[PDB]
């Protein structure tokens, strides 16, 4: 067994137990720590809680959309003025968004008289600013519920 | 459209004049899925506050709610008078304590964490609820012109007058304001697990105080949360919690200047509308106990393994 | 020609599936940043296999690119970078064997986080089972690598045609965020740096074709030209690939997701029936066993010579040497379990870039004062001293800033590599109870050198 010991001088102490077993012993001790690895590793994907859902971690905050924020100078709150405030709204740890009614309406108090459920009341702006504060919160890790009537 | 992983869809339903049995009918049945929470708005209808109260709002609502559900708490809304001005100053910041302990989803309402009150009643051309209009002012900023919120000469609703000394700019400089203690509390019940999970145990009713502990199971530590809705008045712990230390360092309590101070177990002083979070390191849950199996509960039960530090559901 | 073809499968390799994020995790949500820093990664890349190819048309195998140092440098130098090189390709089948386990693992938690534990016994037990297949058995399989080809071009060509056809609809959703760019922060430098290191893997992740470049037969005839053809095509197709994520994903999904394209499917295609997540693990299950086959070849192929590993030029088994794949295995296991994916990348890259510099000194060294006397280029080397200001500038700024101490750890392994060379070679010690070890394990294994 010396230093570039040859293939001739090979078979005359493998033969010996004390360097036959010892080998079979470890590669089947190797392929048991595999078997008990896989094991271990779909046992612990079983067995483990379901994870809480983004409504059940998080606090919401509700918004009265007409006394907000201000963004054209008209008097009314609006859609913009809410886009505007998302930094202030995200330094309160917030999650989720809450925003009462908002359609085009012709009684706005007394619960809600909808003149129409698919159009954005004029005083709070256009389609097109609540698709823009819509992709601005979900930009932010955000999320954005409604009131439905 | 709730198939996609993460984007699940949210729905909850409104029900204010009934009565608890009827509103948590909206929870659903085992097999059969309703909605998600009903909205709580039980404590948004107190107009006095007193330990027995707040009690029994809290243990009716935990108690007649299916077991495993998920709970939620409001403390005002469009429809009801601002806090401030239902209760008094002196329960702001205790209140705001009280939404962030409970278990389930606190909803918070615009204008809450500064402090808004309500604003004298005035009439204007539009129809309009006179008797609800008192809790629509808009959302005070600075000290410029309309507290900030609008530029122009006139704005819809007239600005409460208040806000040269109440409003957000203001508040985010001084090291007591309400806007402070709001973002702890936030940020303390967004990073810990034992505030968005783990068991909920309550002690017996009192006239002055309420107090309650989260614990979550492989922790070794608890929470505890003692409010004082009554008068000033003295505590002594050791008499509703047997094995605690002669000493308890605060955790969090609403007069900041508290925070990170040592108290006497035997001996707590307490003021009108005053609020303390001890953490306390312990193995003594009391969901364990032979006494305390009649008043826990969870939803989501979990364990948590600190040497493979995962979660786990067989404990 | 077919070459390009050959030359395009070696290198469009494994990478892609990671980086993405891993980018837009540094520059914070900039998508031009990334856009030309995935630019600077192609054009750095470009250069560094266009000297690789030149010295690998000078010289045949790894052993010669040893014997290059050799001629160029001290033989402390050679020792050094075959000791660097074992860790960088341990780095890189650890960071393949958490890859192809994480992918695996995502499916079951459907929108939230993975736990780390599952995750790195499943990239230890993968490792462990590619490492025993790789000896006393299977050298390579050519149908599971050609099917594993088929599929990865496959479904790269999946995502880009998708990709293609949604930013041609034109819908407003998903063009808008191309428009008005760069509107975010700028970051800093060490992130710039970061983001080079990420996407340099994701691009020449596979590319070390230099063994393959060296056994081709038109030297300086097509071989710039085959370079020319095929590498900016799979720059192409990576820039486009990132154009298809950012359309139909958001920045702060993209970052918070472990797996792009199987969360990409999901938002896209919600009908992929598991189908994705088996393709892309078996691909990465074909890297894998091409890897570690590719990175225990020149271990071997070096240890007949200048080493004191003796032990290791032994070819044992079915033929198959031992000592390599035990040595790999074992430093990919620490590597498994000490450390996470993305820090793997930064050092595994902070390195190679700081062993090219030395390559391209030596290239220089070529040049230093016999300038005539360098391989025939287009522009006649210009390229490369421009490249190694570029890479003195990527080593450079990781220490000044300095917010980890493992970039330290690097260079003290690095000088410790010198410190273990110092005594074994000039004073040419022996210990007896090293060939008493060496002889024991000789017979435990029947571990013979032919
Ligand atoms: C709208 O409200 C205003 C004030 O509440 C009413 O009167 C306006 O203001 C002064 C007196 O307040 C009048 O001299 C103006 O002529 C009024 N302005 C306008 C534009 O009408 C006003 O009558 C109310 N209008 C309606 C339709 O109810
Ligand atoms: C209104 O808010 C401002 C903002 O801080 C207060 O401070 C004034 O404005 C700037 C900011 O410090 C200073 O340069 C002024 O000197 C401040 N005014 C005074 C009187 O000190 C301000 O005090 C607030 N109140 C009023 C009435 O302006
Ligand atoms: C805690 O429990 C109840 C509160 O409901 C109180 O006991 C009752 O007090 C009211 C007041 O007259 C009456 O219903 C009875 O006299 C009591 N018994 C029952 C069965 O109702 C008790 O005093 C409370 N503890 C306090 C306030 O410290």
């Amino acid at each position: 067994p010396y230093a570039g010991m040859p293939k001739e001088v090979l078979f005359q102490f493998s033969g010996q137990a004390r360097y036959r077993i010892p080998r079979e012993i470890l590669f089947w001790l190797t392929v048991a720590s595999v078997l008990v690895l896989i094991a271990a590793t779909i046992a612990i994907i079983a067995l483990s809680p379901k994870c809480l859902d983004w409504w059940q971690e998080g606090p919401m905050y509700q918004i009265y959309p007409r006394s907000f924020k201000d963004s054209n100078k008209d008097g009314n709150g609006d859609l913009k003025g809410i886009q505007d405030k998302l930094d202030y709204i995200t330094a309160l740890n917030i999650k989720t968004v809450w925003i009462t009614s908002f359609y085009k309406s012709s009684l706005k108090d007394f619960r809600y008289g909808v003149e129409d459920f698919r159009e954005v009341d004029p005083i709070f702006g256009t389609m097109e600013d609540f698709e823009n504060l819509v992709a601005a919160i979900h930009d932010k890790g955000l999320k954005l519920i409604i009131d439905f009537i | 459209y709730s198939t996609e992983p993460g984007r699940y869809r949210f729905m909850g339903t409104e029900a204010y004049a009934e009565s608890i049995d009827r509103t948590v009918m909206y929870y659903g049945l085992p097999f059969i899925q309703e909605a998600d929470f009903p909205f709580n708005n039980y404590l948004s209808m107190l107009d006095t506050v007193s330990g027995n109260s707040v009690y029994e709002v809290i243990t009716s609502w935990m108690e007649n709610m299916p077991e495993g559900k998920w709970p939620n708490w409001m403390i005002g809304g469009p429809d009801s008078s601002r806090l401030t001005s239902r209760l008094g100053n002196q329960y702001v910041n205790v209140m705001n304590m009280l939404l962030f302990t409970l278990p389930g989803t606190p909803i918070t309402y615009y204008g809450e964490e500064i402090g808004m009150g309500n604003i004298v009643a005035a009439n204007l051309n539009e129809s309009y609820d006179i008797n609800t209009l008192r809790s629509k002012s808009p959302m005070q900023w600075d000290n410029s012109s309309n507290a900030g919120f609008s530029e122009a000469s006139n704005t819809w609703l007239p600005t409460n007058s208040d806000y040269h000394t109440v409003n957000v700019d203001v508040q985010k400089t001084q090291p007591r304001s309400a806007l402070k203690l709001y973002q702890d509390l936030s940020l303390l019940h967004a990073n810990e697990l034992l505030l968005n999970r783990g068991w909920f145990c309550h002690l017996r009713n009192d006239s002055h105080y309420v107090v309650y502990t989260r614990e979550l199971d492989g922790i070794d530590r608890i929470f505890i949360v003692v409010l004082n809705f009554g008068e000033s008045t003295l505590l002594n712990l050791h008499n509703m919690i047997s094995g605690l230390p002669a000493k308890m360092r605060i955790r969090l309590s609403t007069n900041s200047a508290d925070k990170g101070s040592k108290v006497d177990t035997s001996g707590i002083f307490l003021d009108k509308g005053e609020g303390l979070i001890f953490e306390h390191n312990t193995k003594n849950l009391l969901h364990r106990q032979t006494a305390f199996r009649d008043r826990c509960f969870v939803s989501n039960r979990a364990c948590y393994s600190s040497v493979l530090n995962i979660l786990y559901t067989s404990c | 020609w077919w070459g390009t073809s050959f030359l395009l499968i070696n290198i469009i390799g494994a990478g892609i599936f990671v980086s993405p994020k891993g980018v837009l995790a540094y520059s914070c949500m900039n998508v031009g940043v990334s856009l030309c820093v995935w630019a600077g990664c192609a054009i750095l890349a470009m250069t560094s296999t266009l000297c690789s190819a030149e010295i690998s048309i000078s010289f045949p195998c790894s052993g010669a690119q040893y014997y290059f140092l050799k001629r160029y440098f001290g033989s402390t130098v050679a020792f050094l970078n075959l000791w660097t090189s074992l860790f960088l390709g341990s780095g890189v089948v650890a960071g393949q064997a958490l890859l192809l386990a994480e992918y695996s693992i995502q499916p079951f938690f459907p929108s939230c986080s993975v736990p780390k534990l599952p995750k790195k016994c499943l990239a230890l037990a993968m490792l462990w089972i590619v490492g025993i297949l790789t000896s006393r058995g299977v050298k390579e399989v050519t149908w599971l690598q050609i099917a594993s080809s088929v599929l990865k071009v496959s479904i790269l060509s999946f995502i880009s045609l998708t990709g293609v056809v949604f930013l041609i609809r034109g819908k407003k959703e998903n063009v808008e965020r191309f428009q008005n760019a760069f509107d975010a922060e700028l970051p800093d430098i060490s992130h710039l740096i970061q983001a080079i290191f990420q996407g340099y893997f994701a691009y020449s992740g596979g590319a070390c074709f230099t063994l393959i470049a060296g056994e081709l037969k038109k030297p300086r005839t097509t071989i710039p030209k085959c370079i020319f053809t095929a590498l900016p095509l799979v720059t192409v197709v990576y820039l486009l690939v990132n154009i298809s994520y950012l359309t139909v994903l958001t920045p702060r999904e993209i970052l918070s997701s472990d797996a792009v394209a199987i969360t990409w499917a999901d938002r896209a295609f919600p009908s992929l029936a598991w189908i994705m997540p088996f393709a892309i693990s078996t691909s990465l299950f074909s890297n894998l066993l091409i890897s570690i086959f590719k990175s225990s070849r020149p271990i071997y192929l070096a240890s007949q010579e200048g080493q004191l590993p003796l032990l290791f030029n032994t070819l044992n088994s079915h033929s198959s040497p031992f000592t390599a794949v035990l040595l790999l295995v074992t430093l990919g296991s620490l590597a498994i379990i000490l450390t996470s994916l993305i820090d793997l990348i930064n050092y595994i890259f902070f390195t190679g870039s700081l062993w090219s510099i030395l390559l391209m000194i030596g290239i220089l060294r070529r040049r230093y004062q016999e300038p005539n006397l360098s391989i025939p280029y287009k522009v006649f080397l210009s390229f490369p001293l421009a490249t190694i200001v570029i890479d003195v500038g990527l080593v450079v700024i990781p220490l000044v800033k300095s917010p980890n101490v493992h970039y330290v750890y690097v260079l003290l392994l690095v000088l410790s590599g010198l410190l273990f060379y110092i005594p074994l070679i000039h004073f040419k010690i022996r210990l007896a109870w090293f060939e008493k070890m060496t002889c024991y394990l000789q017979l435990l294994f029947n571990i013979c050198l032919p």
